[PDB]
């Protein structure tokens, strides 16, 4: 039960992450309203600790 | 700061004409007014150097990169003083050297790992120097890729050796004002053959001069007699300090390999040799381990029954305690006390205080 | 697979890219996870290696009825 939650935890962040917000009694204007080189460089750092860790 | 770099420093020209073709390797329109077998000396004219400076490679890179053309005939302390003061580089506590031909585009992915794992990690522990062909080609090309995917993971420095001659977009380097900045066409798309562009991995570059368009091994002398004064030199404090060990690490080649580690060998250089690396490195490690047949299939056949190559094993057995060979070990990975073991060996005192170095060695690796 | 490495791979024999090419098909064909290591670890240029046609034998060497084949004959 404790890792299901921990895994639910992330469902609940993205939920409230891309919410309005007003809050609900308000939440209408809201809907109103709404109506390289680097990932090269992080690459190789993944494949290094990848090799370090299984050496 | 420069104006003492030209006057010290010179840039040869071939000068006299030797035989369309000319032996000074400079076919050009005409050769001078005042213009047998060619000499590096005997047939070369020596002017001031125009074309020190700093590489500023285009794109990506550090905007700093000393390229300095300099003569042969030129010694080894004034531009180890030059690089120790003028361009910051701090005394190195290691200087290992890279050599062998490494045939083919590309090199075995073990040996490959080897090196950037190895060589490269042990230099930024101790911050060592790493001295190879300033060149993006074949060993110095694999040595590159090793450093800069070492730099990507965090640096090292790595300076770079290479005769003037076979650079390529040599016009931006030519500048007898100096050019504190400049930019360099390192993404030379014509493979022009012998023509090549500089590495931008290297910190710094050392461009031969010897009055010839391009040709290989012309800074063979000038690499060695550096090696012998940096291996004679203390690091900080001037003499107070202690001496800067050196290492030399062949990996295949020819016989111009074989030659270099004699040269080497003769000037109380340890040299270290890695098992498997391929032609003129299996040999020596096999004798290590007649002679006649390990030239024949351990060498090339092109002058393997030559007994030139044998004569040349028999002096570098001669004074095999200076030397060494890195086993594989079925791909060891770690070499740091190979290193160690070998400069022990190399060493072959017993007063303590020549083994103040390898000392410092042994503490910077966990060894 | 420990006997290729002691006697086909002594050392005393070379080898080429063309002549592992073959050993690697059936490797992959027949699941030996240490030979195909073994023969990767000898030098040898995948990249160059692969080619449609071969990627498209491996898919064809499922298992008989598999469900990877029924997915595949969907599509
Ligand atoms: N002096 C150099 N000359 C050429 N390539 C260099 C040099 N120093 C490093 N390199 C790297 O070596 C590789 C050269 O080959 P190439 O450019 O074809 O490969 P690449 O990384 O796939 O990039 P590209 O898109 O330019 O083809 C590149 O990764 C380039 O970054
Ligand atoms: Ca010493």
């Amino acid at each position: 039960s404790d890792l299901y939650w921990k895994a639910q935890r992330y469902r609940l962040i993205r939920e409230f992450h891309s919410r309005p917000a007003l809050a609900p009694p308000f939440i209408v204007i809201s809907h109103l309203r709404l109506l390289k080189e680097a990932e090269r460089k992080l690459l190789t750092w993944e494949s290094v600790h990848k090799e370090n860790f299984l050496l | 700061e420069q104006s003492w770099i030209p006057k010290i420093f010179k840039k040869k020209t071939c000068t006299t004409f030797i035989v369309t073709l000319c032996q000074c390797g400079r076919p050009r329109t005409a050769h001078p007014a005042v213009a047998t077998v060619w000499d590096s000396d005997a047939h070369t004219t020596e002017k001031p150097t125009d074309a020190y400076g700093e590489l500023d490679f285009t794109g990506a890179g550090r905007k700093h990169s000393n390229f300095l053309r300099l003569s042969d005939r030129t010694d080894p302390a004034a531009v180890y003083s030059l690089v120790t003061r003028t361009w910051g580089f701090r005394a190195p506590n290691l200087v290992v050297s890279v050599l062998g031909g490494s045939g083919g585009p590309v090199l075995q992915t073990w040996l490959q790992d080897l090196l950037r794992r190895g060589l490269v990690r042990a230099a930024q522990s101790t911050g060592a120097w790493i001295v190879t062909g300033g060149l993006h080609t074949g060993i110095g090309r694999h040595v590159g890729v090793a450093v800069r995917d070492h730099q990507m993971a965090s640096k090292v420095v790595a300076m770079g050796v290479a005769p003037w001659g076979v650079v390529r977009n040599r016009d931006t380097l030519i500048n007898p004002k100096g050019s504190f900045p400049a930019r360099y066409r390192w993404r030379g798309d014509p493979e022009d053959g012998v023509q090549f562009p500089l590495d931008y991995n290297y910190s710094a570059f050392f461009l031969v001069d010897d009055g010839t368009h391009g040709c290989l091994g012309g800074e063979n002398r000038f690499r060695l007699r550096l090696e012998s004064y940096i291996s004679q030199q203390k690091t900080g404090v001037g003499g107070t300090g202690i001496d800067i060990p050196v290492l030399l690490l062949l990996i295949d080649g020819d016989e111009k390999m074989l030659t270099r580690i004699e040269n080497a060998t003769q000037a109380q250089l340890p040299c270290l040799l890695v098992a498997g690396s391929g032609g003129a490195a299996d040999c020596l490690a096999e004798t290590l381990e007649q002679g006649e047949a390990r030239d024949r299939i351990r060498r090339f056949f092109p002058k393997g029954d030559l007994e030139v190559l044998q004569a040349q094993v028999e002096r570098i057995m001669t004074r095999k305690e200076l030397l060494t060979v890195y086993s594989s070990e079925d791909g060891s990975e770690e070499f740091e006390t190979i290193v160690l073991k070998a400069l022990v060996k190399a060493c072959g005192s017993s007063e303590a205080s020549a083994y103040l170095d390898e000392l410092r060695l042994a503490v910077a690796w966990n060894r | 697979v420990d006997i290729a490495q002691s006697e086909l791979f002594r050392g005393d024999i070379q080898w080429r890219s063309f002549h592992l090419e073959a050993s690697l098909m059936d490797a992959l064909l027949n699941d030996r996870p240490e030979f195909v290591r073994l023969l990767i670890s000898h030098g040898l240029s995948l990249g160059h290696f692969l080619t449609p046609m071969r990627l498209a034998q491996l898919y064809s060497a499922a298992p008989s009825n598999s469900l990877i084949r029924n997915l595949l004959d969907q599509a």
